[PDB]
RNA sequence: CUAGUAGGUGGGGUAACGGCUCACCUAGGCGACGAUCCCUAGCUGGUCUGAGAGGAUGACCAGCCACACUGGAACUGAGACACGGUCCAGACUCCUACGGGAGGCAGCAGUGGGGAAUAUUGCACAAUGGGCGCAAGCCUGAUGCAGCCAUGCCGCGUGU
RNA sequence: CCGCAGAAGAAGCACCGGCUAACUCCGUGCCAGCAGCCGCGGUAAUACGGAGGGUGCAAGCGUUAAUCGGAAUUACUGGGCGUAAAGCGCACGCAGGCGGUUUGUUAAGUCAGAUGUGAAAUCCCCGGGCUCAACCUGGGAACUGCAUCUGAUACUAGCAAGCUUGAGUCUCGUAGAGGGGGGUAGAAUUCCAGGUGUAGCGGUGAAAUGCGUAGAGAUCUGGAGGAAUACCGGUGGCGAAGGCGGCCCCCUGGACGAAGACUGACGCUCAGGUGCGAAAGCGUGGGGAGCAAACAGGAUUAGAUACCCUGGUAGUCCACGCCGUAAACGAUGUCGACUUGGAGGUUGUGCCCUUGAGGCGUGGCUUCCGGAGCUAACGCGUUAAGUCGACCGCCUGGGGAGUACGGCCGCAAGGUUAAAACUCAAAUGAAUUGACGGGGGCCCGCACAAGCGGUGGAGCAUGUGGUUUAAUUCGAUGCAAC
């Protein structure tokens, strides 16, 4: 529009939302359960979750997806966070490392298996 | 929604529940055994199931289920053994087929049945402000027609007077002059809190009233234990547990027993006193109004039957096509 | 909004211009051309991205600067207000014959601990580099390497 | 580097519904689960679990975390605010921004050369060297700046020195609800003193409080007053906006036209700054007709601290002051100049047998239709939302939240300014088609209507539903089952 303008302020782009929290540029942090929720999927899109609020080391709270099917988890339970998020479940925005720490793979899945981090079989 | 689809999923649902009363190890590991329970609170999307035990447990309600309602007794899971034992946490794997229940009327919405298994109805009332016998007319053919038994409580007695009291109880004679079921009491005040305590024994019933009749004064009167808080000035599903047995599906609606359209025949039946009042008229088809010779108009302004039972019992029917 | 604040006189001080300084004088100086006040930040060449212009940045290597347990100090000196000097107050620390003392890993390696995570308490003076030295040479965790890491990149291959 | 064994020691992981390259069999049955997205699964699922088959990718792979890229997704290049987010009500003006027409001028900007400067490594052009590559090395190019010098002088700049079409000015008119102040009347009505007069009046789909024989209502006369100023009057006017309507006077602002004469760029915009602000409310103090939040009765209703009725305070009008929001709207920033028009509106005038109402021009602005054009559309369209330029304001998805907190203001309300967290994944637009109406209109038919005979009661047959039965076979039921 103008100069004028310009030069007064500057023209402004967006700074980004930052989905999640779990930061600086978190790639995992362990925390440790608080318990493990359950809470209901959303309006159409319904199942039901295996969740838990994590009592996360920089200290933030917040519920995250047991990925998955199999399990091992508790109330006390040091884990480890990565994010995610169920589309379809508020307040998700993580992911629990399954296979990690206080978990380890859940039975037999064949396909994906890093997902779900599991060995590799006898072949 | 699909009648077929929703067809063959009820045998599956079905089946899903003997199959898991079958035996039980092959189900698990996430949830733990089946077991009884009835709905006593709604979550909308949870529901606080009382189980055998008698501990309840709010849980989920898995899309398979319709729908729940309160006073719903059936099966039920919590998350395995651990699970409930830090925080109430279970869910709902089936239901059972109501076998006593009742439904509000609406209008756009539907008919949506407020509970189930009931064994007797007691219709609040208040005198304060003033009583409409319409709205428990109405109420009496629901009792006849779902055969559940209906008992009127004419509430908040303490309230009245001598020129007070001489006007309500004998109005309300007619209850007892056609074996209806009542007893006078004023939960602020605790009377005739004797008759109605041995009538809830052992009977699975509930108390629903109009807008303000003393439903939280009964219900707290009875058995109030942390928590005595429903009444309080004029306003406002859970089915709670009485002192003496019996149980009362509260949800703040079912006291407004509103009056849903079923058949026109069947208006007729509402009243048994009505089986003498069908037998011979003017017209075959006489709706019993103007009709030349008709027998029912003939017994009202006749003195046996009550004028009022007459003007109620006809609106009721002007109150269908409303629509 | 600014007090030693702005200048101007005087001196004093620095290797040197100056309020640098003391003393003296004047009463300015400053501000939307955002002063000042606040939050956050090593700076920079770069780096990544983008057709570009720009955008996001600022590891590694090189220029700059600043810091060396918390602070506040000068001295010494070519040169320092001086990481592995000095003194003081300070917090720890630690030792002690309880009188007093000793200590400084934003080096190197390793330790704890912190964390999502980042490697040996290895080797070498051979080269290059530097200190000191008259060379000799000595010293030099700079450095050359060697150890570890599929962390990235590249290649090769695991068969035809 | 030479050598020897021997296929030996060495391939993985993901993905394959669509986007987005890749498909089947089972299991599962809105469960278990998925996943970037849209979304998948409630009995044949290419998407879940398993299996196979193909696609990809490679010692590496995926995922997660990170940055921009895509995104022209802040829009210099390179967006937008008539209706989808976005023009402040509205104005005025200092900083500022922008600048009619001549010359001179400087050489400031500009330009141009040039003089320098711009570590090296990157990068790039070109080459070479490590078996290739990465890498490395050499050379060039480049690193698009600053500075200085010597000019160049079109424009921009500064000043100088000029002009006239901008602006401004004088003059002469017009029209106009421009205002402010003070008068003043009528229409009507509240209330009144009475006239007449009478049961009822008043109120309502029906009713009631209330006034009603104390004479209401009604009628007539007078009077008091309160509030607001019909018909005109308008698709009208004037105003910056908000708005401003009886007639008269006083003080006052702006707009426009015409001969003209005059000045001489004195202008446009404008943050801040200034003043003004539809209705609420405030001061304080009056007032008080009508109307009317609150409040009180009556009614309605299942309830009805509603709509309706009797009403009625606050308020309303006056002053005064304070309060500062308006869908403050043409939902359309400012000032300027342009580009097709037709009918129109109200005011001005030249000219023209006005001989007439006037004709033909000529200015103002505003309506309605409207080309190109422009536009996502609708649409707009010489009064532009076209083409432009200049200035100024704003908008950056939805909710969050016009809120919080700070601020400032303020009697208080409250205004103003304006976030975060988060959460959502789309909201939003318009246009398109149908459906949709207790919308409206337009038709007929035994729809009504016009008649005929009916059916309906009464006794009997089919049937059928209830009820019953050991069985009372199975299906057909709002007209379209009987
Ligand atoms: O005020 C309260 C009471 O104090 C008063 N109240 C209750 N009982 C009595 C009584 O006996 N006497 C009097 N005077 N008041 C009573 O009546 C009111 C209603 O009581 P509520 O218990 O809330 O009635 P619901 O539960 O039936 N109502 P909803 O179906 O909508 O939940
Ligand atoms: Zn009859």
């Amino acid at each position: 529009a103008t100069v004028n303008q310009l030069v007064r302020k500057p023209r402004a782009r967006k700074v980004a939302k930052s989905n999640v929290p779990a930061l600086e540029a978190c790639p995992q942090k362990r925390g440790v359960c608080t318990r493990v929720y359950t809470t209901t999927p959303k309006k159409p899109n319904s199942a039901l979750r295996k969740v838990c609020r994590v009592r996360l080391t920089n200290g933030f709270e917040v519920t995250s997806y047991i990925g998955g099917e199999g399990h091992n988890l508790q109330e006390h339970s040091v884990i480890l966070i990565r994010g995610g998020r169920v589309k379809d479940l508020p307040g998700v925005r993580y992911h629990t490392v399954r296979g990690a720490l206080d978990c380890s793979g859940v039975k037999d899945r064949k396909q994906a298996r890093s997902k779900y981090g599991v060995k590799r079989p006898k072949a | 929604l699909s009648k077929g689809q929703q067809r063959r999923v009820n045998a599956n649902h079905q089946r899903r529940l003997k199959t898991s009363k079958e035996k039980p190890d092959y189900d698990d590991n996430l949830f733990g055994e089946p077991d009884e329970g009835i709905v006593i609170s709604r979550f909308g999307m949870h529901a606080d199931v009382e189980s055998a035990d008698g501990d309840v447990h709010r849980c989920n309600i898995r899309r398979t289920i319709r729908s729940l309602v309160t006073g719903d007794r059936v099966v039920w899971r919590p998350g395995k053994p651990a699970a409930e034992g830090v925080n109430v946490k279970g869910i709902v794997e089936a239901v059972h087929e109501r076998t006593s229940v009742l439904t509000r009327p609406d209008f756009y919405d539907g008919v949506k049945p407020i509970a189930a298994n009931i064994d007797q109805i007691v219709i609040v009332s208040a005198i304060l402000p003033e009583l409409s016998l319409n709205i428990i007319d109405r109420y009496l053919v629901a009792c006849e027609t779902l055969q559940i038994e209906p008992i009127i409580v004419l509430n908040k007695i303490d309230l009245l007077d001598d020129e007070g009291m001489a006007f309500v109880n004998e109005q309300m004679d007619i209850y007892r002059n056609i074996g209806y079921r009542v007893l006078m009491v004023s939960s602020h005040t605790q009377d005739g809190l004797k008759p109605l305590e041995e009538a809830l024994t052992g009977r699975i019933s509930i108390f629903a009233g109009q807008s303000g009749v003393g439903k939280s004064s009964l219900l707290n009167a009875l058995l109030g234990l942390q928590k005595e808080i429903l009444t309080n000035d004029i306003s406002d599903a859970r089915l709670y547990h009485f002192p003496h047995g019996g149980d009362v599906i509260d949800s703040p609606g079912v006291r407004e027993f509103g009056l849903w359209h079923l058949e026109p025949e069947q208006i007729t039946q509402g009243f048994v006193e009505f089986h003498d009042y069908l037998g011979l008229c003017k017209y075959r088809d006489c709706k019993h109004d103007t009709d030349p010779g008709c027998a029912i108009r003939e017994a009202v302004e006749e003195g046996k039957i009550a004028e009022t039972r007459f003007e109620n019992y006809h609106r009721i029917l002007e109150s269908m096509a409303q629509v």
